[PDB]
């Protein structure tokens, strides 16, 4: 009738998109399950138009390909976009109205008993662009829209036709076709989640695992964890790229001649490191984040003192609070202290430990080179993006630099400042939560801006002063031997007991002294001038 | 029976100098699936890649490679297409033409299945027609359709699995995004300027038959020449050889002054000497090595060591150069020279710079920016910094920071945006 | 003809040894003529054997630039019509643009067919061909720059690039261009293999003025 | 401040007349061949 009696959808290649399959089935073919008598008794018309769309490489073509064999359907008629057009006058139009004869003849022939005829237009946007483009030329690029529109709207009671049009960009489609009676239902296909990711890996590696061609070492769960933003196509590319490494161990291409170890051909087997190399090869095209924060803490922590621990505990407390309560849908925090003491690393570390679904940072680094309007738009889009996921953490870096402060005017960009002022007080949409951490080094300037009133709590980060903490960082850095680390501190105790540097400068000085002369005469010397 | 890549084959016989690390990748990713038992690869349940992109700056050798791959691989004759050759007047002839290229591959693939021979088509210069669909380019709407047809034919709803497409370009950022997805133009390779060893290889390749036909003097030392030609690309060494030949050959005929001097004795002992090359260095000039001429010109007045503080500062500079060269975690070091005006700062900084021997050296001065608009300046500055993230070791020199930010004490007046850019950068 | 041994510079020489720089009629410029004639018209006189043992392909480009009214077109003309080669295929500045979607670039493709045909048919003994672009700086501007809102400013330059040096070789042509502003021509046209020798032509010195006066009267 | 292109389309004009300039030559040609054959017999 309309679905084969022998089918369950488990066997099919498409995996990871199951909700979408149920929506399509419910809203498209559901009305053609019962006997016809019911539908007219209920006064419901059938659906006629479908639209599928998503980013490039998401699997839509796979669906369009397999659905015909999937549901006991008449062999769908496939036409790619730019072939409808033709040279001779009137040829394109007749070509469009040359597809519908068979279904319409069956309709006149057999009334409502007529079977379902499905035609799918790959690449809908190619020809059916906006019909008000202009150009003063050959009008074949418009009458085609008119022809399809006439045969689809003024159908003359043809109620046994479903057109499925697939595209990558809805925006280019002529608006005249997006209206009731004409492509009513639109289904978005977006990037897969993690579980569907695992499904895709499993589907891809079926034939591999069956033929004992993969080493038992390989663990799919780890791989699925690693591939943050990979679509199905990228996953397949990964699979075959990883395979190429295993392939290229027996056949030594270029070097030497063709040396095929006929024995190892039967012992061919893929291993984890090959997959890792493959991961290094392919890259995603979406990215967004989860790399900038990681590189922002590359130098790592040292826990030279309790202060670090206390601050971290407070951050853990706050993330717990925003995670638990439902009345607290927005919290803002300030992190202020002396320049170079190290602020950014701490906030990045807290955010990384939080493990929320959603994380990004905003830094002057990204915004560099843009015009003011571009910067405003960028920040606005970033914020609007943040209002999406159920839980969100946002980090703002070096606020003073974002506002272009120089003290001689004093000159600064007011627009950005006031935009930020309004934005940091905006509660997100209903049943969403947000957590803001902003860092600065010029507390007093902010106080003059009088913008101190939208911060719920402030955190100081005093730089270190006691020689013990210096010994801690020095032992961690492995600058010298044990006796060296002792003698230097004994010398520094009397050379200059009062001590105020920070953290970054210390590591810099350690490295320089390592390079030239790791004796006292360099490290202690510089340490003394800096303080 | 017809394994494409010819059982005994070496990169040495290709005839391309330098780029020893790329061919490895190309052959590993592309041809490492087609010279194996069909049963095994069938068990492996994978499909051969069908895309290839080669991009880089002009003259780096990105058309030689395509030709040799076309000719040396025991496949069907390659189907060359020049850049804007596809389009046509009549409506619907452009799109048809781009689907006439695939007919024979499909024709073979239906019949002989997985025993057909490789078909290879080379698009020269992709970015002319396959721009990002969506703008308003022509007012007719042809380019979108051509991009469309290519999209639908490279992957489409039908499987081909016996085809290969090669592409070349100088600007990769205008190619429409959908082409670059895996499944279409998978492997992408950058071809950049050579290093010294690559330069030596190229000199060896070019002056090959030179040497074995005993037409080269015994005085020329190729290592020395490779050491002289610092920023030469692959396409200007050939110019050098041609010029050296012209100097050597002009000594006999004496064009213009008087002919008939061409006689067997003169032409029976032709030999290109070393002087000819040195003379030829005055004709061919780099295009990317245009900034080092400024630096050498800045110290034209000459260095005189009237004291010893000069020695001390120079030694400190050399120490710092060594430190950056030898370190691994110190990937960024910044220094300042200050002192009374007229004290000779720029000369000293350049003078330190030139002895470093680093691959990459560049200078920004008010000189380059004069006459430009503000947006133009900021763009130039950003470009120059982003260019400095390519080579392993790089040196950058900024002259007269105060004048770059356009300082005058009367107001005080100055441009804030450039200052911020520099501070951020 | 056929010389068993002791063959000629060229059975049909392009320069023909009865030649001297006092016959052109261009006064003043003297070193420029030397450099031009050495870099370009030196590799087409020696016997084919030695040049073939040397494996150096003849230069296929010449650019002349300078202030207005200095003598560029004169030089182009004299070179065109005082040699032993096929007739020049002159093209003026914007002579190439055509109406329909695909005619300009076809027009550019049209210029090379006789040369490729004869090179294919014969090989190394094909007679030289010359085509002269007048006032090069009209259409061939830097790609990606402001102007040419229509999509022609790229395709035209593109076809020419692909056609002067592509996967298929050709070494029986010599192309010459003339201009007042070389700072606007595309950068990829000024590399070795495409417009190799560039010459500035400047205002005359005093002795050169004496030469010009003696040439005119 | 902009600029325009133009295009061509071939119109039934040729869809018919040019295809007819094959069919209608070879077929009248068929009549003429018949004439020639008959004249050959008559001359014999
Ligand atoms: N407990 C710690 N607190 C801060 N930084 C630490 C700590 N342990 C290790 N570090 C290291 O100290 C460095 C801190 O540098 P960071 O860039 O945060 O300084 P900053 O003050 O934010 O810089 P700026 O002065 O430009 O604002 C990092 O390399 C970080 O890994
Ligand atoms: N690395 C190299 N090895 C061998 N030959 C080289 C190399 N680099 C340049 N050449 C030679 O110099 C010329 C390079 O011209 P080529 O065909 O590569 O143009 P191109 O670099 O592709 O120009 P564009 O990329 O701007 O189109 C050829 O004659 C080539 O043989
Ligand atoms: N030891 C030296 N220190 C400085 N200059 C030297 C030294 N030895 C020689 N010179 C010469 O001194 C001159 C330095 O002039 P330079 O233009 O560098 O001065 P400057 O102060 O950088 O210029 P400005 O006044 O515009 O800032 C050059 O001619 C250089 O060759
Ligand atoms: N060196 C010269 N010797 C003799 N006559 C000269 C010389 N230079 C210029 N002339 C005279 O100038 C006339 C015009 O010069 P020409 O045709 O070169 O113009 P042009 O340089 O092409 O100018 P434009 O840049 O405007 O195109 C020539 O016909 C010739 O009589
Ligand atoms: N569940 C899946 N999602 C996405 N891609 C998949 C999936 N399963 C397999 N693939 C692979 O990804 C490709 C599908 O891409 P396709 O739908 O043609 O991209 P486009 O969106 O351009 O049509 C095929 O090569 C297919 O083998």
């Amino acid at each position: 009738a309309v679905i084969r009696p022998d089918f369950k959808f488990e066997d099919l290649g498409v995996g990871g998109l199951d909700k979408e399959f149920t929506k399509i089935f419910r809203r498209a073919f559901a009305s053609r399950i019962f006997p016809p008598s019911v539908i007219e008794k209920l006064g419901i018309s059938h659906v006629k138009g479908l639209l599928l769309y998503g980013p490039p490489g998401t699997g839509k073509t796979l669906i369009a390909r397999k659905i015909g064999t999937m549901l006991n359907a008449k062999e769908p008629k496939i036409v790619n976009g730019p072939e409808i057009l033709s040279k001779y006058v009137g040829s394109s139009e007749e070509n469009i109205r040359n597809l519908f004869k068979d279904a319409e003849a069956e309709y006149r022939a057999k009334g409502e008993e007529s079977s379902l005829h499905i035609i799918i237009f790959d690449e809908l946007d190619s020809v059916f662009k906006q019909r008000g483009s202009r150009g003063d030329g050959t009008g074949v690029g418009d009458n085609v829209v008119n022809q399809l529109l006439a045969k689809m709207d003024g159908v003359d009671q043809l109620n046994n036709i479903l057109v499925i049009g697939m595209t990558n960009r809805k925006d280019l489609i002529d608006s005249a076709l997006l209206r009731p009676g004409r492509f009513e239902v639109q289904v978005e296909i977006h990037l897969p989640d993690e579980k569907g990711r695992l499904q895709i890996f499993d589907i891809q590696t079926k034939k591999m695992r069956e033929n004992n061609m993969m080493s038992d070492d390989v663990n799919l769960a780890e791989l699925a964890a690693l591939t943050k933003n990979f679509s199905g196509a990228e996953i397949e590319g990964l699979v075959k790229s990883a395979s190429s490494f295993a392939i290229n161990k027996t056949v030594n291409i270029g070097k030497g001649a063709t040396k095929l170890n006929t024995k190892d051909i039967a012992k061919l087997k893929v291993t984890r490191e090959d997959f890792l190399n493959a991961l290094n090869d392919v890259t995603p095209a979406f990215g967004i984040s989860e790399e900038d924060l990681k590189t922002c803490v590359e130098g790592g922590m040292m826990l030279y003192s309790e202060r670090v621990n206390s601050i971290l505990k407070n951050g853990a407390r706050y993330v717990r609070q925003v995670r638990e309560s439902d009345k607290s849908r927005l919290v803002s925090l300030l992190i202020h202290g002396p320049a170079g003491s190290g602020k950014t690393a701490l906030a990045a570390e807290i955010a990384l430990k939080s493990g929320f679904p959603f994380i990004r940072l905003i830094s002057p680094n990204e915004l560099s080179g843009m015009s003011e309007s571009a910067k405003i738009a960028y920040i606005d889009n970033t914020f609007r993006d943040a209002y999406k996921s159920p839980l969100n953490i946002l980090v703002i870096d070096s606020l003073e630099t974002l506002v272009d402060w120089v003290p001689i005017g004093p000159r600064f960009s007011n627009n950005i400042l006031q935009m930020l002022k309004v934005a940091l007080k905006r509660k997100p949409p209903q049943d969403r939560r947000l957590l803001i951490m902003t860092t600065t080094s010029a507390y007093s300037v902010l106080q003059q801006m009088d913008i101190l009133s939208c911060f719920d709590n402030e955190i100081a980060v005093p730089n270190m002063t006691n020689l013990d903490e210096l010994n801690n960082v020095m032992i961690e850095s492995n600058f010298l031997d044990d006796a060296g680390r002792v003698k230097v501190i004994n010398e520094l105790s009397r050379s200059c007991p009062n001590f105020n540097v920070g953290i970054k400068k210390t590591l810099t000085n350690i490295e320089t002294a390592r390079h030239d002369e790791d004796p006292v005469n360099e490290l202690v010397e510089l340490m003394t001038q800096s303080a | 029976s017809n394994a494409v890549i010819r059982p005994d084959f070496k990169f040495e016989d290709l005839g391309v100098g330098g780029l020893d690390k790329e061919f490895t990748k190309i052959f590993r990713r592309a041809f490492a699936s087609r010279i194996f038992p069909p049963s095994v690869i069938e068990k492996l349940g994978i499909s051969h890649v069908k895309g290839l992109l080669l991009y880089g700056p002009p003259g780096t050798g990105k058309t030689l490679i395509a030709r040799k791959i076309g000719t040396m691989l025991n496949a069907k004759e390659p189907k060359i297409v020049n850049g804007p050759e596809i389009l046509s007047k009549y409506v619907g002839s452009s799109e048809e033409n781009i689907r006439n290229l695939f007919k024979d591959a499909e024709a073979e693939y239906r019949a002989k299945g997985e025993e057909s021979s490789l078909h290879i088509i080379i698009f020269d210069e992709l970015d002319s027609v396959f721009k990002q669909r969506g703008s308003r380019g022509d007012g007719t709407g042809v380019g979108d359709n051509v991009v469309n047809q290519l999209l639908a034919k490279m992957d489409g709803v039908d499987q081909l699995n016996n085809i290969l497409v090669i592409g070349m370009t100088n600007r990769k950022d205008l190619i429409d995004s959908a082409l670059l997805r895996p499944g279409r133009f998978e492997v992408q390779v950058e071809i950049h300027l050579p290093d010294e060893k690559g330069r030596l290889q190229i000199f060896d390749i070019q002056t090959k038959k030179m040497r074995e036909n005993n037409m080269m003097s015994d005085d020329v030392n190729l290592a020395e020449l490779a050491a002289l030609t610092k920023n030469f690309s692959g396409a200007e060494i050939e110019g050098l050889v041609k010029s050296a030949s012209s100097f050597a050959i002009n000594k006999t005929v004496n064009i213009g002054k008087g002919a008939t001097k061409l006689n067997t004795k003169d032409i029976a002992k032709l030999k290109v000497t070393r002087e000819d090359f040195l003379n030829a260095l005055n004709d061919v000039t780099p295009a990317f090595g245009i900034s080092e001429e400024d630096l050498k010109t800045c110290v034209e007045g000459g260095m005189m060591l009237y004291s010893e503080r000069v020695n001390s500062i120079l030694k400190n500079g050399a120490r710092y150069v060594r430190q950056v060269r030898e370190s691994d975690k110190s990937r960024l070091v910044s220094l300042l020279i200050h002192g009374p005006a007229g004290s000779g700062k720029t000369a000293l900084a350049a003078e330190i710079a030139l002895k470093s021997g680093f691959p990459f050296i560049r200078l920004i001065s008010p000189n380059e920016l004069s006459g430009m608009s503000e947006s133009a300046k900021i763009a130039y500055i950003d470009n120059t910094f982003r260019d400095a993230y390519k080579s392993p070791l790089n040196i950058l020199v900024i002259d007269s920071l105060e004048t770059l930010v356009d300082w005058v004490p009367i107001g005080p007046r100055f441009s804030n945006n450039i200052l911020q850019m520099l501070k951020v950068a | 003809l056929k010389s068993s041994n002791s063959l000629r510079p060229r059975s049909n020489a392009v320069i023909r040894p009865d030649f001297k720089f006092e016959d052109l009629g261009v006064g003043g410029l003297d070193k420029e003529f030397t450099k031009i004639f050495r870099r370009a018209f030196a590799s087409r006189i020696f016997p084919p054997s030695v040049i073939e043992k040397l494996g150096i392909s003849h230069v296929k480009g010449l650019l002349l630039y300078g202030p207005p009214g200095t003598g560029k077109t004169l030089i182009a003309r004299k070179i065109g019509t005082m040699l032993n080669a096929k007739e020049p295929k002159i093209v003026n500045g914007p002579e190439i643009l055509s109406k329909y979607v695909g005619s300009s670039e076809e027009n550019i493709r049209n210029l090379f067919k006789d040369a490729e045909a004869e090179y294919r048919a014969k090989g190394e003994e094909s007679s030289l061909h010359i085509i002269i672009f007048d006032e090069l700086d009209s259409v061939f501007k830097q790609r990606g720059s402001r102007g040419d809102g229509t999509g022609v400013g790229d395709n035209v330059v593109n076809q020419l690039l692909a056609k002067m040096d592509g996967v298929d070789q050709l070494n029986n042509i010599l192309v010459i261009g003339m201009t007042n502003r070389k700072d606007l021509i595309d950068s990829a046209l000024l590399r070795p293999g495409r417009f190799e020798v560039q010459v500035e032509i400047h205002l005359p010195d005093e002795k050169g003025r004496l030469q010009i006066f003696d040439i005119q009267t | 401040g902009q600029q325009i292109f133009s295009q061509a389309l071939l119109n039934a004009n040729r869809r018919g007349e040019a295809k007819t300039a094959l069919a209608e030559v070879q077929a009248r040609h068929q009549e003429l061949l018949k004439l020639e054959k008959s004249m050959a017999e008559l001359t014999q």
